[PDB]
Order: C-alpha cells, then structure tokens, then sequence
DNA sequence: AAAAAAAAAAAAAAAAAAAAAAA
DNA sequence: TTTTTTTTTTTTTTTTTTTTTTT
C-alpha cells in the first residue's frame, strides 16, 4: 500500500481508521487470527489496512468478534 | 487512565494516610555497617528494603517470602524501587505554619485573615501575640499586640483575654472564622462600596471566600502539623568515597528540622520555661520555611562552604525543575542524522536510507526476526551475527524494513511538513537520498543540508507514520490549500524544453498517429523534439456524471507533447498539455488532476511528470554559456544619452535655475527611465529575435537562449536577475537607504569597477543581516503564535450556530485582489446561499463550499455570502467541525480532533522569513454607488459630500462591486448615485489638502458672535494682498473672547437667520480656531460656500497579534448622537455627545492637538471618527464588537502577509483571534456571583448564561475584550499550562488553595504531565476510553 | 553521519547521551512536538517523549516486545507524573487524581 | 600549604507628587 | 478656597578557571 485514502471514507475520521487497524494488526501479530486477504510480504500493519478497504474489517466487526470469544 | 487533574491543600490525615509509617529520628547509616537506625531518615521499614526482595534481619532471601514484613525487623520484602515512592511523615510537636501561603506574594493567608503581612509575620515568627476574641475588653479580634501590650493587656485584663504569640496563634485564628457570614457581609458591602479600588479588593477578599467555600479545603491546613518527607530515593543519599553518607541538600534541612522538631518534643515533656519554648519554636518554624523554599524568608542557609542549598520547593522551579522538564528537549533513541543528496529514481514515498545506518537503526527489529527465524536464537549471537555484517542479516534488514515507515525531519521545523515520513529504501554509500519534489516542503538545498531519521517502534506508530504522515498523504500544505509537491528547478525546465512550439524543425508537418508513434519518432531522432505536427491525442474527459468520456480527433501539437501526453492520467483533457509547460501551468495541470481524479493519481502523476521531465532536461542539455546573455547595441548609446541628460541637469542647478533636491530628484527619475529603456531592450534581445526560415521566408520565434529559456520556463530566475545579467543593474542605495545619484551601468557580464563593486557590496550587507535578524523575529512570533493557539482542538462536530461572518471579495482601494472564491473556499456557509434573484435559494445552509459550489458562487457571482467562522462558535473549549471548514491539508471537513491551533500558529508562523524586513479616475465599466452618502448640489454646480465616511464604489454591469474608493469629506463630485459611469470618468474631485468648511445653503456672511480682536483678526494676507479674516484659537483669541465663539449665524437673503435644513436651530457655524474666514460680512454664500481655509513586515504582524495599541490613536464616536464641543482649555478639550435618540451621558477630554474631522454641532452615529490616524483594535471591539475586531485583523494580517508573496488562509488567523479574545468582562451581577468589575473566561460566562436561562434565573451580560498574545498566553485556563511558564509556586499557591481543577485540554499539559497529547490519535484513545466508562 | 540505537545513556537527565563524540542521536526540541502535534499522530509523540527518553522499565519493555516479535507499547501513565506527585505531596499538597 | 569540590561566567513593584473634583 | 482621591511617572529592587574548605 502506498495512499490511505481509500481508508478514510470506510472509517470517516481518519484517526479511528488508526487505532481501527492498530487494533486489527495487533489481531494480527501475535493474536494469530490470519488475515482474511492474502498478503504480498506486507507487514500485518499493511494487511490490516489493505481489509479496511476492502471493508470486511471495521471496528464493529472486531467489537462483535471479540465479544463473540468472551463469550466462550 | 487519568481524566482531568485536581489540585488542594492537603489536610493532615491526607498527609499520614501518604505513608506506611512514621519516621522518628534523625540518622543515616551506622557508619560502621550500613545500620539504617530505626525510624532514622532513610529507616527500612517506612521506605523499604536497602536490597531487592531482602529484609534488613536477612532471614528471608530474595524471592521466597515476597512482600513479607519481617515480624523481627519489620520489613517488607519488596524492591528496593519501592523505596522510590513510599512517602513518610515527621509530626510536628506544635503546629507551624507554611511559608509558601504566607508569602504567595500576594499572601494568600494575608486576605484569608485579612491582616497586614507586618502583624501576621510579627504573630508568625514569635515577637507579637495576636488578639483571639478579644470580647468584652478594650482589644479586639483583628488586634495584635507587641509584648508591652501583650503584657499591659494582661495586666489589665488577665482573666478571660486570649492573646498567643506564634504559629499556633495564626492556627487558632483560622479557627476562628466563618467564611460564609463573611461572604454575606461582603457581598453586601461589595453592594454598598463605590469606590472602585474598594470594591476591587473587596472582590479578591469575596473571591477568596468563594474559593474556599466551593473548593473542600478548609484554611486551618493553611498551618501545617504533619511535614511530608520525600521517598529516600528521589533525594538521593549519594554516598561519598567513604565510610559517610553525603547526605544530598535537602537531607540537610530534614537533619535540622528533625534535630529541632525533637529538642522541642523534649522540651514540651519538661515543661521549660515560655522563653526558652517559644525561641525552639521559632527556631523550628524558621527551618520549615526553609525546607519549603530556603532563601525566601530569611538568609538561605548552606552547605559545607558557604554556598547556599537548594530546597525541595527547588525541585518544582527552575530548568530542572520537574514542570518544564518534558519540554527542553530529549535526546531520542533511534535517531540518525546524516548529509542529504538527491535521489531521482526514488518514488514519491520512497527514502533512500543507507546501509550503514539502517544496520544500526532497525538493529532490534533484525534481532527479533533473526532469532525467530532461528538463524541464531540465542541473543548473543544475533548481536555478533549483525556485528559480523553475515550476508544473511543483510536479508533480514531488507525483510524488517520492507514497510517500516522512518521519519525524515529538518533542522528548523516550522511547517507541519517538515517532520514528513517516507519509506526506507536501502543504498549503499552514507547519504539519506531524499526524492526531488519533496525538498520545498522540508525546503533543504543539497549544499550541506542534513535531516534526521527517527522510526516509530510501536505498532500504533506505524500506522501513523504510514496513514498521518506518509510523504504520499500531504499533497496539500496546511496553510494554502495548492500543492506543496510542485515541480521545482530542472524538471520544469525539461518540461518546457520538451514542450514548446518551434516553426520548422525535423518532422515538421505531418501526422503520425498517437503518442506512441511520436516517442517512436523522437527516439529514432527522424524528428526533432519541437516539430509542430497534428497528432490523433485521445482525451478521456469526465463530461458525462463520474464516466470517461472519449474522444479523439486529429489536433495540432508539438511532438515533444504528444510524447509527455503520455504521462497525463485518463481524465484530464488534453489541453492541459499543449501549451509551452511553465512552472505555473505545470503546477495548474497537477492541481487539475489533484481535482478531477482525487489523489492516488496524483501520487503516480507527480511521479512520471519529475522523471519525464528529468530525461528530456538531460537529453535536451541546455547550458549557460557566456555567449547566451545577450547585451543590447543599444545600452551603450541609452547610456551615454542619460550621462548627456544629467550633464544638462547638473549645469542647470549649477546656474541656480533648479534646487539642490530638485535636480537630485530629476537626476534619479531619468536614471530609472533609461534603466527601463535598457531593460526593454536586453529583455527583447533575449526573448523573440530568432529570426529562422520556415521552408519558405524568414520569421521569427521566441528565442532558446538557455538564460531566457529558463526565465519564460520560471525554471529559477525571473526577468529582474537576467536583466541583472544583460541590462544595467540599477541605482544601489547607499547604507542608510538613500537611492544613489549614480547607477551602476555596467551589468555581470561586462565587468564591475572597484568603486561600482564596492557599492554594490552596501545592499549586498544589509540583505545578509537583516536575512540572520528576521529568523529569530520570526522564531520568536511563532512561539508567541503557537503559545496562545495550542489550547484549542477540534472537539465538536457541529455548535449549531447562526453567526459566521459575511465574506466578501476585498477591495484595495480599487484594485480588488481576492475574489470571492479563495476567502470563502471550503469554509461552510451559516445561511443558506440566496441567488440574487429574489426567493432563489442557491445552496442550503449547513453546507460545504467546495469547488463546485464556489464555480456556481461565479455563475451566479454573489457579491456576499454568510459563512460560519471559527471567531465565533457555540463550543465550549474547542471548536465546531463544520464551522471550521475543510482541514487545508487534506480537503474534506476537518475530523474530530486534529488540532487546528498548532496547524494554525505554524501556518501563520514559518511564512515570515519570506516577510520583507486628488481625483478618482474611473478605469472599469459600471454605474457610481455611495455608502454613507449625504450629498447636496453645490455652488461649483458638481456636488458636495456633507458625511465625513463616505465611500463611492464601481457596480459593475452584473450588479458586482469592482472598485472602492475612500471619498474624503467635502469633494466635488460631477454626477451623482445611480448614474452610468463607463471605465474612464474622472466623477471623483476634491483639493488633496485643506479642510473646507462648505456651507450646504446660501445665505448671506455673518459674524454673530465673531467679534474682530477677540476672536477673529482681519489680518492682511500679503500672499495674494489682500485682507481675510481668520478666526483666532483659545491662545490666540482673548480669554475673555474664549467664551465668545466664533459662530456664523448665517442669514439669508430675506434677512431671517439661516436654520439648517432639517433643524429649527440657527444655521451657526461654529468655525475651529486659527481658521481662515476669507469671506467678509454681508457676502451671499451658495451651496457648499467654502469659508475658512482651514490647513509592514514582522512588527507590523507581532502588533497586530499582541493588540499593541496605537500610540495616536484614532478616536471614535463611543455613542450615537449629536456631538457637542464641551468645557475646553483644560490641557485637553472636552467633548460630549447627545445621542438625539436618547440622552447626553457620555463626555471625556481629547487632546487639542488632535484634530477633529466633525465640527461643534454634527449628529454622528457610533464609531464615528472623532480624529483620524492610526487606529486602535480594543476600541474596535468595544463598539462593533466581535465579527468586527475579526475583519479587522484578518484583513489587515492577511494583507500584510498577501503584500509580499505568501497565501496564508483566513481559518488560521481566525482561531487566532478567536484564542486571543477568550475573555469578557462582567456587565452585570446577573443572578450568579460574577461581580461586574470580574473578568471571566467567555466560555465560563457562556455556560453561566446558559444554565440561568435554562432555569428561571437571569443571565449576566458581558463584553468580550481582546488581548494580546503575550497577554492572552499570561492568562491561564490550567494550572499546569502557567507553570510552564515560570512563577511555579505563585501557579501552585493559588490552584492549591482555590482547589483549583484543571482540565487535561490542550497540548502543552498533557505533554508536561506524559500522557497522551489528546490532538489526533491521542483524542480518538481518550474519548473511547471515556466512552468505555 | 550519526546513527544510534540503544547506546550509552546519560548521567543525570537518562537520556541517550547526546553528541557525535559519544554516539548522539539527533536532539528532539521542541518544534519538532509543534510538527508532530499537529499531525495527528499522537503515540508516535508519547514514545519520543516515554519510551526513548527515560522510562527505564518502558525501554526495557518495549525492547522485549520488539525482539519478542510484538510491536506494542505498554499503555500507562509515564513514571515522570508519579515522581512529580510525590514531589507535590512532599508538600502539603493533595494533588490528588479524579475519573 | 596542597588538593578537591562548588559555582559564576529589563521588567515591574512601590511610592511621590501633581492635578482633578467635591465640599 | 481648601481637602481628598485618583492618576502617572520616576526610582529601585529583582564547559573551564577561581575561590573556599579540608586535611
Ligand atoms: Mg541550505
Ligand atoms: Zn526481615
Ligand atoms: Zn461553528
């Protein structure tokens, strides 16, 4: 990825588009979970980003993901 | 997770509940073994364990028994950085006050009780026994008494008095006090009082009372019994080399408080005499306010020599102390520096980093992907692998840094830009490459320049530097909202020579096929570069609704074009190239695209433009050789023809036809004709004069002289230098600034001579000083800026407001610069856009004035429009979203939370180097208009204006003002409002000078009142021989002709006295002092009779901002009515005005000197100028009051700043001004406890308004008052904040006893205190967290 | 040409010594926190100003996290606060917190 | 008397007096 | 015409070598 401005209008603030994928990257890290897209050597920062766009990562799906496992 | 802090007095519970236990003797060590005597100063078991997880017995061992107290020492098992917070407390054996209320300077414990700071002190340090109810007996509370009077009081009435001497006796009287009677008396005498120094201390003695009561302190903690004691560890033993422990300084002070505070325990238990325990406790009173702040009451005290010691009070004060701690500047690890050096072939996010730095940068990073990999798991080894430069550790790097964003920042950092982040890419050599386009906005040269390369570690900060700061996401810079990725020195020149229109060259006429035949061409070299050609461009334009829409024809062009075509994205047309591409339209081309297809392609495009502009500059090769800087044949004749001018002046002088200046001014005047005929004449040389064969007859064409060249490219080098380099180079002016008689007639390429040189090294100096001054000016104004800007923060979506200001383009006395477009872009509109036409809503009113809705605003072309403004929106402590309007950095509404004020200051700042240190003839086509017109026919047949502030504009046939002009008071005017007045009418007349005193009616000369010796004088004017009556001043006419003024009853034909038209007064023209009546008695006046002949760089910005008031300044009409010449000769004349509406309260002195531009007599409406000249801002707000204190800063900043190249846009001095005038005085007692002599935060009396009105209370009403930025950043809203800013303790002192809680807002506290700067990321984590709970 | 990494620290302030002769790196003033204030970007500031200043136990951990693969800082108020309320409450100051 | 450690290298507060205003 | 209050303008106070202390 280079240009986030595909970013900014699926999360319209473009600093909870931050912490959004600050969140979903740190999922992605060392919380396992694999990304939902297939990756191109990117960092798990970048993949983060990249479902952003794609929009089937949001902050309410992460909310309902993780309430969903604390529920277990 | 820490909301807003609290600040108070601390109770003594508070103080014993800060600690696990009591200490309870003075001692170190053993200095045998490392004994730490029980209860000693730094005691095991009230601070902790000496070493780790141990107890001082030794029974239990460094985990087993953890956090264990020791039942035979006492000692928890903890680490010894637990000993670095656990508190303790000494009792005190009598109470004893604290110095730091006592002498808050002013005392805060003074107004508390009320008492002159010589009595309290007197009680304080033991040589005075204060009156403590004093009752039925001669002496009273408030009394104090000296020990003669202590003991004659005594004497006299020694059975039921009170009277005690000492720190106790001031705790007893806080006791004795009931702070709400006291409120309620002095409320009611706040009520009572008049005088204004009486109700102003009154008021701090009813502010205090109000602190008191609404904090939860309570005035007897003022005394302190409980003294806190540090942790050991923050004031550390620091042993010496030796069996001692060198007890740090303020160990000192507890050794001797601690010695004193025993000895008095033990005279307290044996009961010594009063003599001896009242000296102990002044002794121990003494070295408390020296462990407060030693050297504030008495003599410091020292340490071994005779140097003095520090205090604790010392740690909050001071360069070390822990307030302005965070703020000095830290050394970041991660860092890097190196020298800079281009880099084409780098992407535009893309950061050349080098080998040898980037092995020491991400060093951790490798560490941690190396041993997962497992190429060295143990750490040991990954360190000796990197250090062993193993090839392998060279593919890590590259893996670790493959999306790793590194922040590049410059030395002087005044943009937002210049702390930009790009991708590393990794070279070799030491050079941190930096891509071309993005050297203006860091502004570096490559001659030296050096940035610093820091990274972000944690994942959050990763996706800042890749999502908020990535070079690729600031196309647009903040202040103005074009790009600041603009093609800049070689890539514009290739774009021109690649583009430009040459009459016949190779390949000349023909049609080849589109551009890629034409590169197939240009590459082969069949034809040459500019080969005017048709060609088959295809345009791909967005006519139909977000659709390419093709078309292709055959359209003329240059080869060269149809090959950079090719870089142009899909959407453009392809007229965006076919023009010789200058710096100008190379920058329009890149906005267009910006505009048309968003941002990515603008990325790509900036891009393929820098290297398709670099490879034809290599490929075309221009270069300056000497034979290019063409001289005119005709310079030296232009010069000699000047020299014969000046020979011809100079004699003349010198036969005395002409003065000494005179014939300087001349001399000078045909030195700058014959400069301008040389310049048109080496710029014609240069441009046009290729005269070539076009296949058929000769023609000519704009020149490729590589100096010209670059010069129409805009490449580097404006006509004025290469006419530097060809024509003369002007008339230097000498060191003081006076423009020397005789120019410098020799340009560059021919050579200088040691005296012309030696000139020219004067203006050469003083530009290279002035440069090294104004960088500090303009340091020191953005700090100013950004002190008083920092506070705000975008925090509300919408306030809901109605009051933006109405934008209209600026006139500048004719010459309107800024149309309505740049001034109202983006910035949403309050009200609904109305077309002209009537009941026609243009665009709704909570809307966005993008760039589509500003192309309707032309179409309809509105002369005014309503648009919110940041100056005033209904937001508590930040600033409504949409009345901010677009971010100017990245073009949609600004977002909840990006701080503006610290966009704002920098944007007003960094553009300040750049900051140098009769008749109106009508030039456009429209129809005459009047603002503040009273107007009547006159004698002259013409016109004559009777309104002082009348102004005449230029409607234009579209019902739009063009032009404005200022008519001065009684000016001819030929025609009249509402008359066509084509581009070329002189309507406009007055006499530049004089003030005429114009009679609207005839009416015969009469000297009521004028008596000829004592108020007049008929003087015998020899100017023209003959005699005029002048009317004489208060000094010049007799004292007892001062009453009698010279008034002009006029009469008129019938004999009745002339009435004013419109007034059933006399027509009595009071004329002013030394004014000169030409006019005799018995003379038939007419319309507009004239009767007595009566006679920019930064400190300009940094006035403006501070408010910094004139030193004449012009003076205004306070209130409307009808002016009055009130009692005069009292040093300065007195003036009243009668408002006609109501009555005449208002009147106040105005110095003589000062002229008026109104007579005795005149109805004048407020904010009419009583006198002219420079004028103030504060008034301004006084009277129009705010919408107009802003459209008088804005405009005069923002013209100061549009005077010499820079666009700095409204928004930002807006929210500048909206900090600078945050507070209002109280207008009246409303239904809360504001005073009206109170000056309150506006939000607070906001709110207060609010929350009355919302109940059935009254409001109180207000007056906003600016002030200046130093005086507004003086001015506090947190505590914190005005630590900051030195007088620690005066900050501490009166938040601690106001129980004054201070908000964690703004970007300098959090900062101070550590936690996250609650702008843009951080805002988004603090409201989440808040929204969590 | 100065790079720097975790090289030797200083005495008093704790900061990475500063100066090319003893392995500088480059000195964070204050107008560069002007320029990161106001971008957004907020936890780049705090760790320039935390986490690669003085917090020994944040550098510690942040170092850990690095090489044990995990790109996180550890949320938590900076140590400089605690040492500046004890210093408050060395005098009878309640300085105390709220929400 | 020698050696080792600490520190140095214009703004504003207060008050006298002059001038205004009220008795 | 005399006294009191208020203003304002004037004054005065706030990394290296050497010095003081210790043995
Ligand atoms: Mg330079
Ligand atoms: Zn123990
Ligand atoms: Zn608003």
């Amino acid at each position: 990825r280079v240009t986030v401005q595909d970013a900014v209008e699926k999360i319209g603030n473009r600093f909870d588009l931050v912490l959004v994928a600050a969140r979903r990257a740190r999922q992605m890290q060392v919380g396992g979970k694999d990304p939902l897209v297939p990756e191109e050597n990117d960092k798990t920062t970048v993949i983060a980003l990249r479902e952003i766009e794609e929009g089937l990562i949001n902050n309410q799906i992460l909310d309902v993901r993780e309430r969903q496992e604390q529920q277990e | 997770e820490f909301d807003a802090i609290k600040i108070a007095l601390a109770s003594p519970d508070m103080i014993r509940s800060w600690s696990f236990g009591e200490v309870k003797k003075p001692e170190t060590i053993n200095y045998r073994t490392f004994k730490p005597e029980r209860d000693g100063l730094f005691c095991a078991r009230i601070f902790g364990p000496v070493k780790d997880y141990e107890c001082l017995c030794g029974k239990y061992k460094r985990l087993k028994h953890r956090g264990v107290i020791c039942e035979k020492c006492g000692v928890e098992v903890t680490q010894t950085k637990v000993r670095r917070e656990r508190m303790g407390h000494i009792e005190l054996a009598s109470p004893t006050a604290h110095i730091w209320f006592l002498k808050s300077l002013p005392s805060r414990i003074g107004l508390l009780l009320d008492m002159p700071l010589r009595d309290i002190e007197r009680v304080l340090y033991f040589e005075s026994y204060v009156v403590i109810e004093g009752g039925m007996t001669n002496l009273e509370r408030q009394q104090i008494l000296t020990e003669e009077q202590y003991l004659d009081a005594l004497e006299e009435f020694g059975d039921e008095f009170d009277a005690k001497m000492g720190a106790e006796a001031i705790q007893a009287l806080l006791k004795s006090m009931d702070l709400e009677q006291e409120c309620e008396q002095l409320r009611e005498e706040l009520n009572e009082t008049n005088s204004e120094t009486k109700r102003k201390k009154l008021t701090k003695r009813i502010k205090l009372l109000e602190a008191f009561v609404q904090s939860g302190n309570k005035p007897e903690w003022m005394i302190l019994t409980v003294l806190p004691v540090l942790p050991p560890d923050l004031r550390p033993l620091v042993p010496l080399d030796g069996g001692r422990f060198a007890a740090s300084d303020l160990n000192d002070l507890y050794r001797r408080v601690i010695n004193r505070n025993n000895r008095l325990k033990r005279l307290l238990d044996l009961a010594a005499p009063d003599i001896i325990v009242r000296n102990e406790k002044r002794m121990l009173q003494e070295a408390v306010d020296a462990l407060l702040d030693n050297g504030r009451r008495g003599r410091a005290i020292t340490g071994s020599n005779k140097r003095p010691l520090k205090s604790l009070a010392d740690m909050i004060k001071g360069k070390q102390g822990r307030f302005r701690q965070n703020l000095l500047g830290k050394r970041v690890d991660y860092s890097g520096r190196s020298v800079i050096t281009v880099g084409p072939y780098l992407r535009l996010h893309q950061c050349g980093l080098p080998k040898k730095m980037a092995l020491e940068l991400f060093k951790p990073f490798i560490y941690g992907k190396l041993e997962l990999r497992g190429l060295a798991t143990t750490i040991k080894a990954a360190k000796k692998m990197v250090e062993r430069e193993e090839a392998v550790v060279w593919d890590i790097l590259d893996e670790v840094i493959r999306e790793h964003p590194v922040l590049l920042n410059r030395a002087p950092t005044l943009h937002r830009l210049g702390i930009q982040a790009f991708e590393p890419v990794l070279i070799e050599g030491k050079a941190i490459q930096l891509h071309p386009l993005v050297c203006a906005a860091y502004n570096a040269d490559f001659d030296g320049d050096q940035m610093a390369v820091h990274v972000p570690l944690t994942l959050e900060a990763q996706l800042e530097a890749r999502a908020l700061m990535m070079s690729t996401n600031n196309i647009l810079s903040p202040a103005n909202g074009e790009p600041i990725i603009v093609p800049s020195q070689d890539v514009v020149l290739g774009l021109y020579y690649m583009t430009r229109d040459c009459v016949n060259a190779k390949g000349e006429g023909m049609v080849l096929t589109g551009p890629k035949e034409a590169e197939r061409l240009y590459r082969s070299g069949l034809a040459s570069l500019h080969a005017r050609v048709k060609v088959r461009i295809t345009e791909y334009e967005k006519d139909a609704n977000g659709e390419l829409v093709a078309k292709t024809s055959l359209k003329d062009t240059t080869v060269g074009r149809a090959i950079l075509w090719m870089i142009v994205p899909k959407g453009l047309p392809y007229s965006i190239v076919n023009q010789a591409l200058g710096k100008k339209a190379i920058s329009k081309m890149l906005n267009t695209c910006y505009r048309i297809l968003g941002l990515k392609p603008t990325v790509i495009f900036a891009d393929q433009i820098m290297y398709t502009g670099f490879a034809y500059a290599a490929r075309s090769g221009a270069s300056v050789g000497i034979d290019d800087m063409v001289i005119p044949e005709k310079k030296h004749e232009i010069i000699s023809e000047a020299e014969a001018e000046v020979a011809e002046i100079q004699e003349q002088f010198q036969s005395g036809l002409v003065t000494a200046g005179e014939r300087y001014n001349k001399v000078i005047d045909i030195w700058a004709a014959a400069n301008d005929r040389v310049s048109k004449a080496m710029m014609d040389n240069l441009q046009t004069e290729t005269v070539i064969n076009r296949d058929g007859q000769e023609e000519k064409q704009v020149s490729f002289n590589s100096i010209y060249m670059m010069a129409d490219s805009g490449a580097r080098g404006s006509a004025a230098q290469i006419r530097q380099l060809a024509g003369m180079r002007g008339l230097m002016a000498k060191p003081d600034g006076s423009i020397i008689e005789t120019p410098i007639t020799a340009n560059f390429r021919e050579g200088l001579n040691v005296l012309q040189y030696f000139i020219s090294t004067h203006g050469a100096r003083k530009g290279l000083a002035d440069t090294a001054l104004k960088t500090a000016n303009s340091g020191y104004l953005t700090r100013r800026l950004v002190d008083v800007a920092q506070d705000l923060v975008v925090t509300e979506d919408d306030c809901g407001t109605h009051e933006g200001i109405m934008m209209t383009p600026v006139i500048e006395g004719g010459d309107v610069k800024e149309p309505l477009r740049d001034r109202v872009l983006g910035r949403v509109t309050a009200e609904d856009v109305l077309k002209p036409g009537t009941a026609d809503i243009l665009v709704p009113r909570n809307t966005l004035l993008h760039e589509q809705w500003c192309d309707l605003l032309e179409e309809n072309s509105v002369d005014a429009v309503k648009v919110r403004s940041v100056v005033s929106c209904d937001t508590d402590f930040g600033v409504c979203a949409h009345c901010y309007g677009r971010d100017l950095a990245r073009g949609h509404i600004i977002n909840k939370g990006e701080a503006i004020g610290v966009i704002a200051a920098q944007s007003i700042g960094e553009p300040g180097t750049q900051l140098t240190m009769s008749s109106i003839q009508v030039k456009n086509k429209g129809s005459i208009k009047l603002s503040n017109v009273k107007s009547v026919v006159n004698s002259s047949g013409k016109l004559v204006i009777t309104s002082r502030n009348t102004e005449l504009k230029l409607i234009d046939e579209f019902g739009r003002t063009k032009e404005s002009y200022k008519v001065p008071y009684g000016a001819v005017l030929a025609k009249g409002d509402g008359e066509q007045v084509a581009g070329g009418e002189t309507v406009a007349n007055w006499d530049p000078h004089t003030m005429p005193v114009i009679t609207e009616v005839s009416g015969f000369v009469r000297f009521t009142d004028m008596i000829d010796g004592q108020t007049i004088t008929r003087q015998t004017d020899e100017l023209t021989g003959l005699s005029s009556l002048v009317v004489l001043d208060s000094a010049e006419r007799t004292a007892g002709g001062k009453d009698l003024r010279p008034a002009l009853k006029i009469v008129d034909a019938q004999g009745n006295d002339v009435l004013i038209p419109g007034t059933d007064m006399p027509a009595q023209y009071f004329l002013p002092g030394k004014a000169i009546v030409q006019l005799e008695d018995g003379v038939q006046i007419s319309s507009g009779d004239t009767l007595a002949r009566i006679p920019g760089g930064l400190p300009r910005v940094a006035d403006l901002f501070e408010a910094r008031r004139p030193k004449e300044p012009a003076i205004l009409a306070e209130i409307s009515g009808i002016v009055s010449f009130g009692k005069e000769t009292k040093g300065k004349r007195r003036l009243v005005i009668t408002p006609v509406d109501g009555s005449d309260p208002y009147e106040e002195m105005i110095p003589k000197w000062r002229q008026l531009n109104v007579f005795e007599g005149e109805r004048v409406e407020r904010g009419d100028v009583i006198s002219d000249g420079p004028e103030a801002p504060h008034d301004i707000l006084r009277l129009r009051g705010v919408h107009a204190v802003t459209r008088y800063i804005v405009n005069e900043v923002q013209d100061v700043y549009r005077l010499q190249g820079v666009k700095i846009n409204d928004k930002h001095i807006e929210v500048i001004v909206r900090q600078m005038l945050r507070k209002a005085t109280i207008v009246n007692a409303g239904s809360s406890d504001f005073l009206e002599g109170e000056q309150v935060e506006y939000s607070r009396v906001k709110i207060a308004n609010r929350e009355l009105e919302a109940n059935g209370k009254v409001g109180a009403t207000y007056s906003r008052d600016l002030l200046g930025i130093t005086k507004a950043s003086l001015a506090t809203e947190s505590f914190i904040s005005a630590a900051s800013f030195q007088e620690t303790t005066r900050v501490l002192t009166e938040a601690a006893v106001a129980g004054k809680r201070d908000e964690l807002r703004g970007l300098k506290e959090n900062v101070i205190v550590g936690r996250l700067i609650p702008a843009g990321t951080g805002y988004a984590y603090h409201q989440d967290r808040m929204r969590r709970r | 040409m100065h790079a720097r990494s975790t090289g030797s620290y200083s005495l008093v302030t704790q900061q990475p010594l500063g100066g090319k002769a003893q392995f500088g790196g480059q000195r964070f003033g204050e107008m560069e926190v002007w320029a990161l204030e106001a971008y957004g970007a907020a936890y780049t500031l705090q760790e320039m100003l935390t986490v690669k200043s003085d917090d020994v136990n944040g550098r510690t951990k942040m170092y850990k996290n690095i090489v044990d693969g995990n790109h996180q800082m550890e949320p938590g108020m900076p140590e400089s606060f605690n040492v500046l309320l004890k210093e408050i409450r060395s005098l009878g100051i309640n300085i105390e917190l709220e929400d």
